[PDB]
Parts: C-alpha cells; structure tokens; sequence
RNA sequence: AAACUCCAGUUGACACAAAAUAGACUACGAAAGUGGCUUUAACAUAUCUGAACACACAAUAGCUAAGACCCAAACUGGGAUUAGAUACCCCACUAUGCUUAGCCCUAAACCUCAACAGUUAAAUCAACAAAACUGCUCGCCAGAACACUACGAGCCACAGCUUAAAACUCAAAGGACCUGGCGGUGCUUCAUAUCCCUCUAGAGGAGCCUGUUCUGUAAUCGAUAAACCCCGAUCAACCUCACCACCUCUUGCUCAGCCUAUAUACCGCCAUCUUCAGCAAACCCUGAUGAAGGCUACAAAGUAAGCGCAAGUACCCACGUAAAGACGUUAGGUCAAGGUGUAGCCCAUGAGGUGGCAAGAAAUGGGCUACAUUUUCUACCCCAGAAAACUACGAUAGCCCUUAUGAAACUUAAGGGUCGAAGGUGGAUUUAGCAGUAAACUGAGAGUAGAGUGCUUAGUUGAACAGGGCCCUGAAGCGCGUACACACCGCCCGUCACCCUCCUCAAGUAUACUUCAAAGG
C-alpha cells in the first residue's frame, strides 16, 4: 500500500521535534513553573483538610512534602 | 572606497622580490598593481585591462613610477598578440595576477550600466566604446529569441527561472525599447508575483533584486568573460615562467570551476560537481589523467576573512586559486 | 591522497569479542526473543474469557556507575571528490554494541489475522490479502485534518513516556482494483538508403538564379517545425491585380455587388503519421451480469458480414514502379478556385479609368554554373590536333549594341561585342540514393503575345557498398512500478520578516465571582 498517512505522521514529528528544539530553554522554565503551582496546589489541599475538621494548624509533627521536585 | 580584495594573500602569494618580472590581465582600478608596486621598489610589472578608463588610469598613474609599470589595453585573447609585439613572447613573467570580475569603478560609476539599483544606459560592456560595434546587453535582450535568450540566462546566470525571465523580456521588448537598466529588471521583477521582488537571498543572507542574475548572464555574455577566461589562462601559462607563481580570483562559481579545471588538468566537459559515487558509476560503465603542469600553492581555495567580507561585502565570493607552473 | 613503516609475509604464543557448515531444518519461549560446548536448575493452570493504569515482562537506541576492548561504529579530525560546505569513498578514533548494578518502557513490538469453542453445509465470496463462516467473551472504533498535538494527571523518565482533547478549517479524506500516461524502468528483438558506422554524389565556402525573412515603400494576400520557403504561380512590363495615389459612377455585366471578417461554422480539394494495419458495426460467451475480458491447431469462446491492407488493374512479366492507402491524429492548409453558414458594407468595405509600387543595409532556403588535366577549344561522335595559370580554367553577372514578342522592353527573352571578377573543391552540420538506381549527359511538353537556372516528362551512358552494431533517434513483444489523470513541462512535501481566522502558553498585576455558620461558648 502507500505509505501517505505515515507520511504526514512523520512529518508532523519532525516538526514536533524541530519545535521542542528551538524551545526546549522556554519550555523548561514553564514547566518549572508549574510544578511550584502544583506543589501549591497540593499544599492547599491538604490544609483544607485539617481546616475543615476543626483544627486550627498541622497535626502535631506534619511536614508536607515536595512530591514534585526532582529530587 | 574599495579596498583590493585579498591583497594581503595576493601579495604574499607572489612575494613580488627584485628581478622578478611580473603581469596583470585586469588592471581595472589598479589597487592589487599598486600594492604589488608598493612592497617591491626594484619589481617589473606589465598592466592589461579590457576598459580604456582602465587603461588611462593605468597611464595616468604610469607617471607615479615610469618603467616599473607598463599599461596596455586590450582582452584576454588579444593580450598575447598584444604582449607579442613587445617581443616578450617567452615572456618568463614571474607571475600573472589574473584578477576577475567587473571593476569597482565600472560598476559604481552608473553611466557604465552595471549597476541594477542606479539608472544607467543598459551597457554592461566592460569595453569603453573601443570596439563601438561590440554588442550590450540592450542589444542582446533585444534580438535574441526566448530560447536563446533562456540558455544566456540558465548557462551564465545559474538562474532556476530562465523560461519565465526571459519570456518576459521578450513581450517587453515589444511594447518598447529595452535601453536602461532599471527597465530591465522592472521587467524582469514583472516575470513574478509582486512579493518577489527580494524573496531570493544571497549566500550572505541578505535580500537581493529578482534581477540580479539576469545582470550577472548578460554581463558574462557581453563581455564573454568565460571562453575569453579560458585564453587568457592558456596564454599566461605560455608567457609564465617556469616556477613562476600564478594567482587567479574567482567571485562566481562558473569563473572557479575553469580555474580548478586548468590549474588541474580535468576536462572541461566533464560533469559539474561531480560526487565520489558519480565518479565510481562513471568508471565502472567504462571498464565492461595527464601529468599535472602546475603545483597549487595553497590546495584548497582560499576565500576572505569574515570580518573583511563586511567591510566590503561585493568581494565575499573571492575565491583564490594560486598555482607554480610545472 | 593521507596514514603506517616495532611495517608486511611465514611460524609460534595468545580473548570479558563474535558464535562457518549443520540449518534445504521450522523447533523452543507469553511476547520480546532464542541456532558454539558442558553441567545444574527449569519451561504456570484437569472449563474458558478476563486490565493503557493492578502484577510481572518487554528488540534496537538511550541514561547512571564501574569494568573489558578484538572488531564494528553515531560523532569528531585528516585525505579525496566538489565552484565550495555536508554527504556518498578512504584513514584514524570516540559515545555505543559487551560485562556488572540500576534505570528508561519505545518499534512497520506485523502472521498488519484478539482469546476460547465449533463447522465445511448453506450464499463461496464487494475487492485485494490469508477459503467462507457460527457461538461466546474481552478490548477497541464512529468523516478528514488539527493530533504520536494542547491542557490535566501519573511516572527513577526533565529536548522523555503513557493517557488524550477543543476551537478555527474543509466536502471530501480513505481502502481495493482497472485503464491510461509516465519511469534518470527490466529483458528481448529491431529499423535496410536506415538510428549509428560503412558506400556514391552533393549541400554548408564563391558568383549567379530564385523563394523567404528583415528593412524600405503611398503601395496586396495566402503558405510559413516536421508536414512553409521555384509553395497557391504548368509563372506579375500593361493586362493579370486582389495593392497605393488621384479622378469618376450609383438599381450599378447580374431579379445587384463585396478578393469584407470568421478555414475556430463549412462543402469542395488536400498535407501529415502512411516508408502504417488497423477501424467501425451486428451477435455470442467469461468475470456472481463490477470497471473489464474473450488465445492455445495433438487448440481451452469466439463468430457470420463491412472498410482498409491484400487481391486485382495500369506500365515492359508473376518483378519493379505507379496507383491505392481505412478510421483517427495536428480545431493542420485553403472563405483569395468556386460555393456557402454567420456577422458586416450598400454615395461604398461596391463598380470603372489614369499613373505607380513591386527595391536592397542585409540574413537565410532551394537551385544553376564553377573552381579545371577523368580538364579547356576544334574536328569527330570515342585510334586526332592544340590549349593548359595573371591573354589558363571560370558569369547564364556588369556594361554596350542588335534581333524576337508586344500598342508599349533601361526593364522580358535570344544573339553579338566588351569585360575576365570571386572561386583553387568548402568548419560545425546536413541531403539523396539498393540498379538500369545514384551520378553524368541529351531531348520534348505544359503555360505566354513574349517571358524560369522552375515544373512535368522521354531517352542515353552507367557505378560503389549492402556488412557490423544499439550512446542518441524511433519501433515492437513480454514484464515491473506508479501518490501522475490538466496525465513528469505531472503531482506532492518542507521552507520564508505578506495576510486574516482560531487557539494555547505566560510574567507580575489588579478585577469581580465562589466558599465559611452544614460552627463554637
Ligand atoms: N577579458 C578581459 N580582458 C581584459 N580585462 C578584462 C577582461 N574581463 C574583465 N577585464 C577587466 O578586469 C578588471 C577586473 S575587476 C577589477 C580588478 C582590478 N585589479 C582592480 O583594480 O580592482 C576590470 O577592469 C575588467 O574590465
Ligand atoms: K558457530
Ligand atoms: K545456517
Ligand atoms: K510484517
Ligand atoms: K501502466
Ligand atoms: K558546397
Ligand atoms: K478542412
Ligand atoms: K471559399
Ligand atoms: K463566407
Ligand atoms: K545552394
Ligand atoms: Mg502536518
Ligand atoms: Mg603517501
Ligand atoms: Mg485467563
Ligand atoms: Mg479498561
Ligand atoms: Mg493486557
Ligand atoms: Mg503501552
Ligand atoms: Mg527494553
Ligand atoms: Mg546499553
Ligand atoms: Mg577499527
Ligand atoms: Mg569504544
Ligand atoms: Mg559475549
Ligand atoms: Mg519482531
Ligand atoms: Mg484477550
Ligand atoms: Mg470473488
Ligand atoms: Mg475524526
Ligand atoms: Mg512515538
Ligand atoms: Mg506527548
Ligand atoms: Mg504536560
Ligand atoms: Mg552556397
Ligand atoms: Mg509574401
Ligand atoms: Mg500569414
Ligand atoms: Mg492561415
Ligand atoms: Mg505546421
Ligand atoms: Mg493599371
Ligand atoms: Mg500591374
Ligand atoms: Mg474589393
Ligand atoms: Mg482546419
Ligand atoms: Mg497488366
Ligand atoms: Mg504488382
Ligand atoms: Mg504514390
Ligand atoms: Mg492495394
Ligand atoms: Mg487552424
Ligand atoms: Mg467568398
Ligand atoms: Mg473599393
Ligand atoms: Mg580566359
Ligand atoms: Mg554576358
Ligand atoms: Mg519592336
């Protein structure tokens, strides 16, 4: 058969590609940046849970973690 | 101003010392003549140019130094003929600096016709009106048909574009005269949608008119700078010394392929560039060179400094082919 | 070329690399994978199905760390080719391929066939692939493109993987097959005066003749690559004549006229392939009654007729030469042979008279005559004598004078005189010819009052070569591929500071909006 539908596939991974090449500095610092609001995102979440069962701070001995670093 | 292009490594490459006879095929402005006549006091040297403008310069500055320099007019193939009746047909010219190209002068001055952007008379005749008869390029867009006209333009322009250019300037011929340059490349610009009018790009990467390689054909057909190119080697080469060092200056590609292919004796008729697998499927068919008469000081083309390309950008494309005779 | 020259050859010693032959076998394993030898362990399930995410795996490439390193090798350096750079080629060498310990989790990971069970009778079946189906279950799909993308989420992944949209946009996108075209497509055999070489005489150089082009002129038209160019013309001093200038006529030689436009409305007569052998009907049969196809002679679906070829006829045979040569191709040529559709003129685009143009700065086609000794002149029609280089060969040209035709002749033709030029056998290229031909020479005819170096045609003398090949040219047969069909001068893809539509991200910054009391003392 033709190949005309892996064609377009391929080039449109090229410029894909070609694409995250030329951005690839861009891309880093946004997705550093979302990973602070996630992990934020996630802090928040976790104090509405003690705030709304009537606790005023932490449980005793709670540190939440960094579940987004690279680290 | 325009500083001679490469005259660092031309001068270099001849190492112009005392008792060392020497010529130039292209006087033009005369700045390479004049910085070979600046670091030698005691050197020899003989002039030619194909433009009388040229050659008066070359005898107004005669006075600067009376005998170390020598003007003579005339082309290429006339050179020897020329030369000849000097006597000097052995010649033992130390070395023959056969620059190339079309002159600063020539071209910054718009009543020559070789500049595209000023408004000129269409010339592109390096001749100064010394042979009135000689065709321009008004002349040559004018009569020649689409086809012949089409292969001046794919042949010496290396133009994509020749059925398209040319056909264009053949209805406008016929509307009216083709006299001035700015005519033609308006005609030229009127083979393409509007937009391409600067679209091509010069390996430069800057902007250039969609004409700028139907001025460079004509050029080359008026002045039939390419078969008059071929003579003029073959006569220096007979009028060189033996060990006596040649420097040629190549700005296009058509003028640096017949350089290579002199100074290294591969027929002229073979095919352009030419890949290892081409020349392996060439002699395999075959199957079922000559002794070289030159040795090639520097082997690979030398080309000028980045830094001096900006300085003067019309001398980017310089490439030097330097070569001993043998 | 560079590189090497503690290089190369023989011999011996010598691996953490890779595993000829067997293997023409088609086995093992869930898949990925697994083909040198040995040993140990060892290849789940006594109903089936059951996951993007749970669980465990998963080629090649890649990451991290530590080792090995023969060979290979992205990358890199050098050499070469190249106008030049990269690549293709050569040399050297690295990551990597290996081992170990962790990751990464992708493939055209494809028998492009989900697992299990059953059937070969029905209809065999869109097509192709791989004979057609039934039961049952899970997974998945619902126009193209956007999109192996964006956002969210998860991940030892950080230029990553998995899952996976919408807006704007379009009337298609797509699958299979057939035909055609095309292929820098395969093989095969070819052209017979031919594609090339080979044979003979030429053209291309000179002058002249003649056509065309260009230019010129107040002054036609048509033909105009093959298939125009001594072509319509077997023919222009007036006439012819359709052209130009001037003058004249108006029911006009005609129950008017128009050589006005349109050959891209036509008839008529033709060019061209054709130096072809095919074309168009009436039937029949195959393919499931799809586009399509239809031959095997020890014959298997083709056939009774028409046109062309063929036959026959003309010329001197049955040979040769003529003639013939369909359909179709080039909207080929001709409205100016005549006729004619359509449109236009009618005091003018019609009709008549007078005079006039029909040239050459040139370029080019065809022809003629030459450049001579196989010749030149004379006699003769083949047993001769002279000529034979600046008084030779050579004009059919120029000039001058006669004659012929005509009312009209510097002009047309013939003859004489004078003149004695270029030319010294012609580059690329190119034409014709297979035998009574080419070549050479001689006569006649058509048409005119006269007029061609043109045309048609009769005769005379009378050769050489005919083999060998397939780059180019074109042809045929049997194939292969095809995203082209406006048919490769095709089509599509990428690219670019022109444009509008839509979307996403995003710094900080405010802006409203939602939430609390669904509580405690
Ligand atoms: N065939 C030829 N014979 C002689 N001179 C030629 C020529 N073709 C070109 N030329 C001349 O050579 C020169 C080349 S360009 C000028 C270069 C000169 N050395 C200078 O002083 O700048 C021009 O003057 C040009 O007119
Ligand atoms: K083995
Ligand atoms: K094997
Ligand atoms: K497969
Ligand atoms: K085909
Ligand atoms: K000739
Ligand atoms: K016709
Ligand atoms: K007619
Ligand atoms: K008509
Ligand atoms: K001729
Ligand atoms: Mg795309
Ligand atoms: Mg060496
Ligand atoms: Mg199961
Ligand atoms: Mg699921
Ligand atoms: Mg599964
Ligand atoms: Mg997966
Ligand atoms: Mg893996
Ligand atoms: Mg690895
Ligand atoms: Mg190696
Ligand atoms: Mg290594
Ligand atoms: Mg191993
Ligand atoms: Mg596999
Ligand atoms: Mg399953
Ligand atoms: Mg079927
Ligand atoms: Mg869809
Ligand atoms: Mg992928
Ligand atoms: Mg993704
Ligand atoms: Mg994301
Ligand atoms: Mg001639
Ligand atoms: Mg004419
Ligand atoms: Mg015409
Ligand atoms: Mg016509
Ligand atoms: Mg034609
Ligand atoms: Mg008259
Ligand atoms: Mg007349
Ligand atoms: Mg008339
Ligand atoms: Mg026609
Ligand atoms: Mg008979
Ligand atoms: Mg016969
Ligand atoms: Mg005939
Ligand atoms: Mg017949
Ligand atoms: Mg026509
Ligand atoms: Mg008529
Ligand atoms: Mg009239
Ligand atoms: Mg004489
Ligand atoms: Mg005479
Ligand atoms: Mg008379």
């Amino acid at each position: 058969k033709n190949v005309l539908k892996i064609r377009r596939r391929k080039m449109n991974h090229h410029k894909y590609r070609k694409l995250v090449k030329k951005t690839r500095f861009l891309r880093r610092k946004v997705q550093e940046g979302r990973l602070r609001r996630k992990q934020i995102k996630f802090e928040k979440d976790l104090r509405r849970i003690w705030l709304k069962a009537g606790l005023k701070e932490a449980p005793e001995g709670w540190q939440t973690p960094k579940i987004y670093l690279r680290g | 101003l325009h500083i001679p292009v490469m005259v660092d490594e031309v001068v270099h490459c001849l190492s112009p010392q005392k008792g060392q006879i020497f010529l130039d095929m292209t006087f033009g402005s005369g700045g390479h003549t004049k910085a070979i006549l600046q670091k030698e006091s005691d050197i020899v040297l003989y002039a030619l140019d194909r433009d009388p403008t040229a050659y008066a310069l070359a005898e107004h500055l005669s006075e600067l130094y009376p005998k170390q320099i020598r003007a003579m007019l005339g082309q290429f193939s006339q050179a020897e003929a020329l030369l000849m009746k000097a006597g000097v047909q052995p010649g033992t010219f130390d070395g023959v600096l056969m620059d190339l190209g079309c002159s600063s002068m020539q071209l910054d001055t718009p009543e020559r016709g070789f500049s595209l952007r000023k408004d000129g008379p269409l010339d592109m005749r390096m001749d100064g009106g010394r042979y009135p008869d000689m065709p321009t390029a008004a002349d040559v867009v004018n009569a020649l048909d689409q086809q012949a006209l089409a292969s001046i333009l794919r042949t010496y322009g290396e133009e994509k574009h020749a059925k398209k250019i040319a056909s264009a300037i053949v209805q406008a011929r016929s509307i009216y005269p083709i006299t001035r340059t700015q005519q033609l490349a308006s005609i030229v610009a009127g083979a393409f949608p509007p937009s391409a009018i600067y679209t091509r790009k010069d390996l430069l990467q800057r902007s250039t008119h969609i004409a700028t390689k139907t001025f460079q054909a004509l050029r080359i057909f008026v002045n039939n700078e390419l078969n008059e190119l071929y003579t003029g080697l073959k006569t220096a080469q007979k009028f060189l010394r033996p060990g006596g060092r040649l420097v040629a200056l190549s700005f296009h590609s058509l003028e640096d392929r017949i350089v290579k292919r002199f100074l290294l004796g591969i027929s002229m008729t073979e095919r352009f560039n030419l890949s290892v697998r081409q020349q392996v499927m060439k002699t395999s068919q075959l199957g079922s060179r000559a002794p070289l008469m030159w040795e090639l000081i520097h082997k690979k083309v030398l080309s000028p400094q980045d830094q001096d390309v900006q300085d003067n950008p019309r001398g980017r494309s310089a490439k030097l082919r330097a070569a001993i005779k043998l």
